[PDB]
């Protein structure tokens, strides 16, 4: 059954720049069409019979091609369309969806915002000890953050998770947790939270004080 | 008009699920429906389809009974059966009502999702402890406060806060299996002149074991 | 120019006489096509009950069915032949004559003789319409009222004649559009113009309803549902169904005219060997709606059966060539009764096969074989009698599916260009010119 | 001659293959243009709407960009008329009618662009005219062009060709295959002498014009009313009584669209300015309508479905119907290009609701809906005015689908053709040739 | 097609309540619905009635707020709400399905009904003691039996005999109301050979007070 | 408005036989229904539009008439013609019914099977008294019931309380309860019951004594 492929797998672009992503198929294909996935959203009818759009789809979006190529093209993007895009044909059976152009936005930069949490007294009662620290709305997405439990480093059990792109600000968050026994987490009193960007050479530290 | 799919959640490898979507605000029948999945983090895959008198049901290339798709019309509601549940099937579900142009069909209003998760695991509760700052509140224009949401499974979980009244502002963080378990947090940034001097609660939601949990996060004692 | 502009200014009207009798006349009809209807269900409805009579002993029943028809065969082909030959077989092609005034009218015989006889021939269930009964039963009846009321001029006479005619094809279906219609495609005098006021046609058709409905309301004649839609990308495949429908509508032709001729030879124009054959094939007919009723009967009820895709492919065909044998033994041997039902009957029955393989050719068009059950229903009035426009509308008053009105057009257009290519000819025009040809020769 | 008739008989329903053909051509073609006009008259009413939004504030200055474009755009409408092609005013149906009796020539290289493009004037614009003028004569102009163009022979074709032209562009312009065919056979068709008009022809053409219709405007109709209820037999002498008012109506709006066309014919002299300035006042005076109280302007096709439903008070429709019958007359008798169907299908309606809603309220135990009442004299005035029951019935159906009020819809529509007869009014198309018929006799 | 009223019982006089019909079988759109009561022993009223669009309702020759007709065709159903309620409106209520033929509309398929009562009387469950014949009687060919259900508010008590299994002779008389209390009997005619011998059990339930009981009938010392 | 009025108010005719109830209204009708209610029961459609019978109808019942009297007609009446007939107008608005007539069966003249009760060994425990009489199965319905205390008649404080009907056999019931105080009863001794039926000139005593 008929296998679409789509182009650029990941693409970035800056907000004004015409955009293009391709969907191509392993035999012959006809009015396809392409959904438009945001972050945690369902996928939504985009663009139908390779050129009409859907209703209250803005004029900025258009569609064409035909054959074995097809394309789907924003031209002057706009930062709210950070999205995964898929193609999708049935004119032949089954139906079949592309592996998806997922869109990324290009802004100027933004440093992070950190914030510091000790474990909750409530989760001390457990025998567990989660220190936390969110770094906020910042771009580019790379980012080092670094623990300081009494000035050495730890390593042993941190866990970090990112945010996508934002669809209205662009911009990527980020959190880390470490983790810690009870009496282990008890057996110190200085921890520190060490955050490193690109929006400034000296790291930015965030820490708070047990006593 | 909206479509609601539900029924996921935990299954042991090899078991077996019902999935109810459920249709409101058009004519049930009159469309044809259908399913789709997508595995986490991963592209679209189309389980099979059905017209509204129940009288042709097609399938993805498949297995003898692997899925069983089913409608009845009285109820305005469309099923699905996985039977022998290997850990391929372990994905989001969604239903879609069909439609076309100038004919060739195409997945028009979709539903919500459900995760179904295939595991040898068990359903977990969440523990939701709230991160509020150390007395040490340097206190700026704004102020950052975050509710932890820690070992419950199978995904997801929803943290909305304040009934949702509380949107601008809110990050919540994807989830990390710590072997056997999910975790994730979630960060509000609220006016400082506005906290503590008024209630913000995180309601997380985790529908897998049917479970609310409502923390008010409250300055430290 | 300066006599147009006269004209112009006296457009649409109509005598006030004539209009009013064209009230009567289809008030008339109507209460007459009623009566006709309770008829023919009472008779259907002895055979149905006298074969409970006799339950058990196979054979002594499939004996009573088939001698019960045989009676009531027998007693038509008698009305007819003896009392007024100009009765049989269909009747339109007898009021066609009439409007260009080379046959005469002869109510004072045909009323009764066609009612009754009539009767006869649908009672014991043969394969044969309403329309014929009741179109011709109309005009006379048109005619009655011109003589009982000596009414001059060329107006009245063609006028009252026709909307007679209509009034009764309505009360036959339920269809007051295509019964006037019907009239301004087929009946009217098709080469020289005609003094045939439209608005007089139309009070009579109107009165013919409303007098069908005081008695018939409540319950329709075909009920099939609403039907999915027709993607653009699906049409060429109705044409392709109409294709079909125009290399097989003249053929149909060929037999329906050829079997009246084979058929004649059986009996040499003798009233004994024709009612003794009217009776044989009246019976086999009863016999078979029993055995095997899909192949028996006007047709109207297993049109609903057949659109929803209930029959296998195997029982489609069966059902379709034993009809075919059904419906040119019943109506080429001149027996009282249409031919339009059985066609609308033949033309489903070859749709939902057309659909049936077209349902599992093309997976991505997403068809129900419904629709083409529905496009085809009324295509074989469109290559067989070639009065398309009167079929489309006289399906889709009776199945009221406007959405496939393209599909329909398209598969009847198809029709009739085929059945033009491939040198068939309106089957009711070929009937009269071989009836008034045979009035020379 | 009973030896010619079996002659005839047995060569019954035979058109020439070349004739098939071009029909299939006029219709493919009247199709895109019927669809390509549609498109443009959108987009001019898009202007409108979106320059009213530029300057939003200062009220008296919005109802000066309303009016003054209205105003605009119907002047340059009734210049390219009264300049380029004088034939071309009015609906456009009365000329074709004449032309199958071979009484008014087909200037097709000047009707065709000037009732285009004009006509894209007096309807964006938003002034109280139909599509069926335009299309209807843009058809047949195209009907003719194809005859020209290939310098087809005979009466057949010539007859044939300009029915099925006319047709094409009728459907068109409410995507009605069967009323544009039903048309030509109860009103185009020379009315008194036979003619050899082919209907398989006209049918092909019919077709393909509205399969071009499709491929354009599917999936939206023009108007939706929902599945209404039904008509129990009690209640149909209620649409007698609504078919009688429709009767002695008829010919009064007959009369006041043709002394219109007189009182009107004073105001300007035959003079191209006092024309074309008169016309952009009263194509002005539609525009601002259409801002301040819109349900007074434009084709009409927007108040039915809103008008069915129950949606207007007593009050408002009373208004509403006054105020229609004052621009209609007004935008068509001043003979600018734009056919009186669509706004005649709005009267009706209106009228009907009325009907029906002080029949609701007289009559508790027939369960009415006045919004049968309504699609009931729809096709009502058409029936009364314009003498064409058998197309308006069809034409109806075909658009609100409502197949179980056959009944009514017939008898209301009978009852309005009757007393239409006996007030001694005449077929409104027919009043229109033999007015400008016998004024190119009374000028020798 | 089954028509299922709820929603009565017993309401004090001057207060209100909401009945509620709930319809299956059929499409309950296309269809105008009526509420007809008929009041304990005398003619069938008409209440209303309301149009599947809502756009009209038409009510009896009857004071203003009295009755709101109203109805919901997503849950499919048809409320009546009755405030201000005093005795007259102590009856047996119907929904009503509304069809026609000629024209003149009637009152197509009906539902079983429920009943309102209103009265100021309080619920009271009720004492239930056997009938046993007496020392002074001839144990013939035929015995009758019976027990007294007495003193309790409001309707019904259902009486039943050996489970309803002793269904044969059996006469439930219909209750009397007396001083704000209800009474009724039932008897049970059994053959002279069958009793004492057997056990005739005889089982009341008064649902409106949670009454379940089966008092045994035994003869007498 | 209008107002129905049915003739035979309740009525009895033999298995097999021709029956006929009016129903005349004040004003003018048209086309009126009629339905049918067994005890206890959904009211059914039974003829409508002045008389068209609805499907399941037996083919004995049938209507008729003009404006101001209409009637229904059982020719050859059942057993399961056992029930109320209710003529309903909608002529007019607003709609009414009549009163209904109720069907009921004649049949063989039956004297009452008479028995009477103590009072239970449990109630009396509580202070109330009642002594009980059932008359089962008897034709026709009119009786007199009379108690005697002491061998002195009483008439207040009593309750009778009739059957309808019976689908067994078209007979009646009726049970007769004298409630007295425990120390009222415990007082006197002689309590009789005695029966007044069409079939017998001296009534049915069935009685007891408390020695
Ligand atoms: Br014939
Ligand atoms: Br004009």
């Amino acid at each position: 059954d008929i296998v679409l492929t789509q182009s650029p797998a990941i693409m970035s672009a800056a907000p004004g720049d015409k955009v293009t992503m391709t969907c191509s198929a392993s035999s012959s294909v006809s009015y396809i069409h392409w959904y438009q996935q945001k972050s945690g959203t369902s996928p939504k009818r985009w663009i139908y019979d390779t050129s009409k759009l859907t209703s209250g789809v803005p004029v900025r979006f258009s569609g064409s091609g035909s054959g074995t190529s097809y394309s789907l093209t924003i031209n002057t993007m706009e930062a709210e369309d950070a999205a995964t895009y898929y193609c999708q044909q049935w004119s032949s059976h089954p139906q079949t969806f592309g592996g998806g152009t997922k869109l990324e936005i290009l802004r100027a930069d933004a440093a992070p915002t950190v914030s510091i949490f000790p474990p909750s007294s409530e989760q001390l009662t457990s025998g567990g000890a989660s220190v936390v620290c969110f770094l906020n709305n910042f771009y580019p997405k790379d980012i080092n953050v670094k623990w300081k439990i009494d000035g050495s480093e730890r390593q042993n059990g941190v866990l970090n998770s990112w945010t996508d792109q934002d669809s209205k600000d662009s911009t990527y968050s980020m959190s880390s947790t470490l983790t810690l026994t009870k009496d282990e987490y008890e057996r110190h009193n200085s921890y520190t939270c060490e955050a490193t960007h690109k929006t400034s050479t000296s790291p930015i530290v965030k820490s708070f004080n047990r006593a | 008009v909206r479509l609601l799919e539900s029924g996921g959640g935990l299954v042991q490898p090899g078991g077996s699920l019902k999935l109810s979507c459920a249709a409101s605000g058009f004519d049930y029948s009159r469309y044809w429906m259908s399913w789709v999945r997508q595995a986490p983090g991963k592209g679209l895959k189309w389980i099979g389809e059905i017209n509204p008198v129940s009288s042709t049901i097609n399938y993805t290339p498949s297995l003898k009974d692997k899925f069983i798709i089913s409608r009845d019309n009285a109820k305005d509601t469309l099923y699905l059966q996985i039977s022998k549940v290997r850990s391929e099937d372990t994905a989001l579900y969604y239903c879609a009502r069909l439609y076309y142009g100038y004919g060739y069909w195409y997945f028009d209003v979709w539903g919500a999702g459900t995760t179904v998760t295939v595991s040898s695991a068990k359903t977990t509760p969440p523990s939701v402890y709230p991160l509020a700052p150390g007395s040490a509140a340097a206190a700026a224009s704004m102020v950052t406060l975050g509710c932890l949401v820690k070992g419950y499974f199978p995904e997801p979980v929803t943290v909305t806060w304040n009934s949702g009244s509380l949107a601008a502002g809110v990050h919540t963080f994807p989830a990390v299996l710590q072997a056997a378990l999910y975790t994730l947090s979630s960060s509000v940034t609220v006016p400082s002149s506005s906290w503590p001097s008024e209630t913000v609660t995180c309601n997380v939601a985790h529908p897998a074991s049917s479970t609310k949990v409502d923390k008010k996060i409250v300055p430290r004692a | 120019r300066r006599q147009l502009i006269r004209q112009l200014l006296e457009r649409d009207k109509t005598p006030l006489a004539i209009l009013f009798m064209a009230a009567v006349v289809g008030t008339l009809v109507g209460l007459a096509a009623v009566a006709f209807d309770k008829g023919v269900a009472w008779l259907q409805n002895q055979r149905m009950g006298a074969l409970v009579h006799t339950a058990d002993n196979y054979p002594l029943l499939l004996t009573v069915a088939f001698l019960c028809s045989a009676v009531l065969a027998m007693f038509g082909y008698f009305l007819v032949r003896k009392y007024a030959p100009e009765a049989g077989g269909s009747g339109i092609p007898e009021i066609e004559g009439a409007l260009e005034d080379q046959r005469p009218v002869r109510w004072w015989r045909v009323l009764p003789v066609k009612f009754f006889g009539g009767l006869g021939t649908l009672g014991g269930g043969m394969v044969l319409g309403r329309e014929g009964p009741t179109v011709q039963i109309g005009g006379n009846i048109g005619r009655m009222v011109l003589d009982i009321f000596r009414l001059k001029g060329d107006e009245a006479r063609h006028t009252l004649l026709a909307t007679g005619a209509a009034a009764g094809l309505a009360a036959a279906f339920n269809a007051p559009l295509a019964g006037i219609l019907f009239i301004i495609e087929e009946m009217r005098p098709q080469f020289r113009y005609t003094l045939i006021s439209i608005k007089a046609v139309f009070i009579g058709v109107i009165m013919s309803t409303i007098m069908y409905r005081i008695f018939n309301h409540e319950v329709a004649l075909i009920d099939v549902g609403k039907l999915s839609d027709a993607p653009l990308n699906t049409l060429w495949l109705y044409l392709i169904l109409g294709i079909i429908f125009g290399i097989f509508g003249p053929i149909f032709n060929k037999w329906v005219l050829g079997m009246q001729d084979l058929l004649h030879r059986v009996h040499g124009g003798n009233i004994t060997k024709w009612v003794l054959m009217g009776g044989a094939i009246g019976g086999l007919c009863g016999l078979l709606g029993f055995v095997a009723p899909a192949t028996s009967g006007g047709g109207f009820n297993l049109i609903p059966i057949a659109t929803a895709g209930n029959f296998s492919m195997g029982m489609l065909v069966f059902i379709f060539v034993a009809r075919v044998i059904t419906t040119l033994l019943c109506f080429s041997s001149g027996a009282p009764g249409g031919i339009f039902a059985p066609m609308l009957a033949l033309g489903t029955v070859l749709g939902t096969a057309f659909g049936m393989v077209a349902v599992e050719l093309f997976p991505q068009y997403h068809l129900e074989a419904g629709t083409f059950a529905i496009a085809g229903m009324g295509a074989l009035l469109a290559a067989s009698i070639r009065a398309p426009l009167t079929g489309i509308i006289l399906v889709l008053e009776m199945t009221d599916n406007y959405q496939l009105i393209l599909p329909m057009i398209i598969t009847g257009l198809g029709a009739t260009l085929l059945a033009q290519f491939t040198g068939g000819k309106p089957l009711h025009s070929a009937i009269l010119a071989r009836t008034l040809a045979k009035q020379e020769a």
